[PDB]
């Protein structure tokens, strides 16, 4: 049951924002966690932000601290990423993955297709 | 202020017997009711027994009926709890509580005062000393960044063992893990130190351990092979 | 339309005479029986009789004559009484409403407000203030000749003068204030009574729980049922104590429940039943009194609620159209007077409204029956 | 007996946050619920009695409420000393006393992926038997990791124990160990040994392996 889709992409010049939305129809989004990943000029996948169940909270990384915000938005099963400030170093192809285990072990099974964001 | 001191015992054998004593200071046992609360290792709190010296009524929990007996002595102002037919599920820390009577506020305050705690260990083991083994660094892997070493400790019955590195001079990057009660008794512990790779071949590292209830004091080196 | 005034004022000069005197006598029985509404009813009845006694000359002139057959300067002395009647009526209804709301809501503030002399002083101040307010056009006969016609006094279709502001002030202060005051009073009364019902609900439920558990323990085949029911007895007793000398009875009841709990806990059956029988006497000799007291207390607040609502309804039906039309006429004049068609349409409407609002006379006696009865 | 259930088993919060903890009864008790606080190696301390009523001596930030078989504990701000365990108890009658499960409050920070190490058995244990091999996880947040040992591309069950350190005061990170202890015969029987870890901060699971 792979339903992950990404809605975003642009060439935003320094400053500005680019809202990102992961839409899924697996109907189990209300049971486990999301995760955001990015591929940088260095050919390696890096972790951006994670949203767990309701009330469990959201955890960020050292490159998005106070600049990226992840929102559950369980109304339409779409998880949101807001990027307040962008710089040339943030150019990266973005991917969206789901958390399988209910105790947050982190065995990532399903994945996404990816979108490119050529900021600055 | 009033204080409840628990003077009981430790290290009884399976099927043995024990007797705890909850001395009270300040207040009079003829005015209050004395309970018992115990906490298992890394678990929640449970209720044990209850007495009323004035009225004489006594109540017990499900698991401690027929094996435990509680008697409060007015002359000595001390409660008691006799333990018989002890099994290994009773290994815990035992607390002695304090609860008032029904007229007025005293009943609505609940367990306003506790004791300190007494530790009971039901085991069929004996005194033993540890054995220390090295954890050699990997030359092929984990090279170029930071390398880690360690000093293993195994097969000691009494819980307290203390581990230090370089005679207590190196204190950056040392992780010592809690003891684990493996099958057939005894325990196990491990430690690790993290140092830069270039320093591996220049300065040596010695792990110093010692067991108090057995006087072992065994030392081993972790030089690379 | 020469039918509406004759017939309606015939009804007022009729059914008004014998109801008002009976109301006078009844609330006199009330004032001698240490109550505070009777003085206000005295003042109301006096003003009522005065106005109805002013009516017959009016009901005389219109029926056969058409040009004022008494003195041309005599009709001047028959508008002051009408205005005073209407506005003392609204004032006294408002006073009764606010006093009853204060009594039902805050007994502590109602203390020293239940003194009859305080009510008499308030009524005297109201009478003096209304006399001062209505002494405006008696002093200056020129102000009378402002808008009263040369004869058949019906105001003036050329409403020229400070009338456009006099009547605007009348429709604002004189109607809009007491209506809002009594609206707020009714709202407060409703909130208090609803809260009281919500409070009594759980106490009734707690009594039900206690009685059901007593019935269960009356048989008590084994010793597990006794403890199982006594636990719920304890919880219900504590909740009932929280909801509210009766606290002493609840203390005794909880103590005896604990006694039964212990006796059934040692491993017996009959002694718990003996304690259960002992529980009955303190059950039905301590708490039932306060329960009955609360049951009886609720109904008086219900009475007060419907009294306030009736007062609001009366003050709506009696006076709204006339003051609304006066505001409309003043507002029309204050703008462009080239459109006299509004006045052509609202001429008979405004006369009809001002003649209609005379039924305070006939509705005021009927409110006495919603409190202690006897006048009618 | 009357049961009591606590909603959050663990809670990751930072300083200045606001925290709520709920405990639920089972038989519609009266205002007879008390809240305690226990720190590592200490007796519990009373905070609230009779549903919501502050104790004689206690900071005023703690609060409580009752809504009918529903009890809540709140803290306006988490001072650095308010990181401990909390409990709920009902005391309707002397023989009817039950406790909650307990809630632990910790610190929150940025995700860090674990670093994995391995260590082959030493000569002495191979001499005297019961060889031991240790895989280690170093400096990772949060405390959600799984270690599954692998020999000859085959997973294991049993003969494994684990332990985790508390948060280190310097940077609020953890550490974990898993010791695979086997008899000499089956240890020299097989050839390959490998270790596997999983964490939310890693994209693909990482492995460390050694050879005899
Ligand atoms: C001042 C208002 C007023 N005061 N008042 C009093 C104190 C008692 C009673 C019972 N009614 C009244 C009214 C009402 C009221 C109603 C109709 C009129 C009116 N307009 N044209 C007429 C014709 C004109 C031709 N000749 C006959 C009369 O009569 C005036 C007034």
């Amino acid at each position: 049951q792979v339903q992950l889709q990404e809605s975003g992409g642009g060439l935003v010049q320094p400053g500005g924002s680019l809202r990102l939305s992961c839409a899924a129809s697996g109907r189990t989004i209300s049971r486990y966690a999301m995760s955001w990943f990015r591929q940088a000029p260095g050919k390696e996948r890096e972790f951006v932000a994670v949203a767990r169940r309701s009330g469990d909270g959201a955890f960020y990384a050292d490159s998005v601290q106070g600049r990226f915000t992840v929102s559950r938005d369980d109304a339409k099963n779409t998880v949101y990423l807001q990027m307040n400030s962008l710089k040339p170093e943030d150019t990266a192809v973005y991917y969206c993955a789901i958390d399988s285990d209910t105790f947050y072990s982190g065995s990532y099974d399903y994945w996404g297709q990816g979108t490119q964001v050529t900021v600055s | 202020e009033v204080q409840l001191v628990e003077s009981g015992g430790g290290l009884v054998q399976p099927g043995g017997s024990l007797r705890l004593s909850c001395a009270a200071s300040g207040f009079n046992v003829v005015d209050f009711s004395l309970h018992w609360v115990r906490q298992a290792p890394g678990k929640g709190l449970e209720w044990v027994a209850y007495i009323s010296s004035s009225s004489g009524s006594t109540s017990y929990a499900d698991s401690v009926k027929g094996r435990f007996t509680i008697s409060a002595d007015t002359s000595k102002n001390t409660a008691y709890l006799q333990m018989n037919s002890l099994r290994a599920e009773d290994t815990a820390v035992y607390y002695c509580a304090r609860w008032g009577y029904w007229p007025g506020e005293p009943w609505w305050k609940a367990f306003d005062y506790w004791g300190q705690g007494t530790l009971v260990t039901v085991s069929s083991a004996s005194t033993k000393g540890p054995s220390v083994f090295p954890l050699a660094p990997s030359s092929k892997s984990t090279s170029g960044g930071t390398a880690a070493l360690g000093c293993l400790v195994k097969d000691y019955f009494p819980e307290p063992v203390t581990v230090s590195w370089n005679s207590g001079a190196l204190t950056s990057g040392v992780h010592t893990f809690p003891a684990v009660l493996q099958s057939s008794g005894l325990y196990s512990l491990s430690s690790v130190v993290t140092v830069p790779s270039s320093s591996l071949g220049t300065q040596t590292y010695i792990c110093n351990v010692n067991h108090k209830p057995s006087n072992t004091k065994v030392d081993k080196k972790v030089e690379p092979k | 339309d020469h039918l509406f005034p004759p017939s309606l004022y015939i009804f007022v000069i009729g059914v008004g005479l014998p109801t008002n005197c009976l109301a006078l006598w009844a609330a006199y029985r009330q004032v001698q029986q240490r109550n505070e509404l009777g003085v206000y009813l005295m003042n109301l009845s006096i003003a009522n009789l005065l106005y109805i006694c002013t009516l017959p000359l009016w009901v005389d002139y219109f029926l056969h004559h058409d040009n004022w057959i008494h003195g041309p300067g005599s009709c001047k002395l028959f508008g002051f009484i009408f205005y005073t009647n209407i506005y003392i009526s609204i004032a006294f209804l408002c006073c009764i409403s606010v006093d009853r709301y204060l009594a039902v809501a805050h007994p502590l503030r109602f203390a020293r407000l239940r003194r009859v002399k305080t009510a008499v002083a308030v009524s005297s101040v109201v009478w003096a203030t209304e006399l001062g307010a209505n002494s405006a056009p008696l002093f200056h006969d020129e102000l009378f000749r402002d808008r009263y016609n040369h004869t058949f006094c019906f105001e003036k279709f050329p409403m020229e003068g400070w009338v456009a502001w006099m009547n605007l002030y009348r429709v604002f202060v004189g109607f809009l204030f007491p209506w809002a005051l009594m609206l707020l009073s009714y709202r407060g009364i409703l909130r208090a009574v609803r809260g009281a019902r919500r409070q009594l609900a759980d106490l009734e439920d707690n009594w039900e729980t206690l009685n059901d558990n007593l019935k269960v323990i009356e048989k008590a085949d084994n010793a597990a049922q006794v403890k199982d029911a006594l636990t719920k007895m304890r919880a219900a007793a504590l909740d009932a104590q929280k909801a509210t000398d009766f606290r002493h009875g609840f203390d005794i009841l909880v103590g005896q429940i604990d006694d039964a709990l212990k006796l059934a806990n040692e491993g017996k059956v009959k002694e718990a039943q003996a304690a259960a029988e002992q529980l009955k006497t303190t059950r039905n000799a301590y708490i039932q009194k306060y329960l009955e007291r609360a049951r009886s207390t609720l109904q008086e607040k219900a009475k007060i609620k419907r009294l306030a609502l009736s007062l609001i309804a009366i003050v709506l039906v009696c006076f709204a159209p006339y003051h609304v039309l006066l505001l409309s006429r003043s507002a029309i004049y204050l703008g462009r007077p080239w459109d006299c068609g509004f006045e052509e349409r609202v001429f008979s409407a405004y006369h009809s409204s001002l003649a209609f609002t005379s039924l305070n006379c006939v509705a005021d006696p009927i409110l006495y029956c919603l409190v202690n009865e006897g006048a009618r | 007996d009357i049961q009591m259930t606590q909603s959050p088993s663990s809670l990751s919060a930072s300083v200045g946050d606001r925290v709520t903890i709920t405990c639920r009864a089972s038989q519609s008790v009266s205002s007879a619920v008390a809240w305690y606080q226990q720190k590592p190696g200490k007796a519990p301390k009373l905070l609230i009695y009779s549903a919501s009523s502050l104790y004689s001596g206690v900071p005023s930030r703690f609060s409580g409420s009752r809504s009918g078989t529903d009890f809540t504990l709140t803290i306006s701000s988490l001072q650095p000393e308010d990181f401990a365990t909390y409990y709920c108890q009902q005391y309707l009658y002397y023989s009817l006393v039950t406790f909650g499960q307990g809630t632990k409050v910790e610190i929150k920070r940025t995700v860090a992926a674990p670093s994995v190490f391995i260590f082959p058995p030493s000569d002495s244990q191979l001499k005297s038997g019961t060889a031991s091999v240790v895989c280690l996880l170093n400096n990772f947040y949060p405390r959600e990791a799984k270690v599954q040992w692998k020999v000859d591309n085959a997973l294991q069950s049993g003969n494994s124990q684990e332990s985790v350190t508390e948060q280190d005061s310097k940077d609020s990170t953890y550490s974990l160990s898993s010791t695979l202890t086997l008899s000499k015969a089956d240890y020299e029987k097989h050839k390959v040994y490998a270790c596997e870890v999983t964490h939310q901060g890693l994209s693909s699971p990482v492995t460390k392996s050694f050879n005899r």
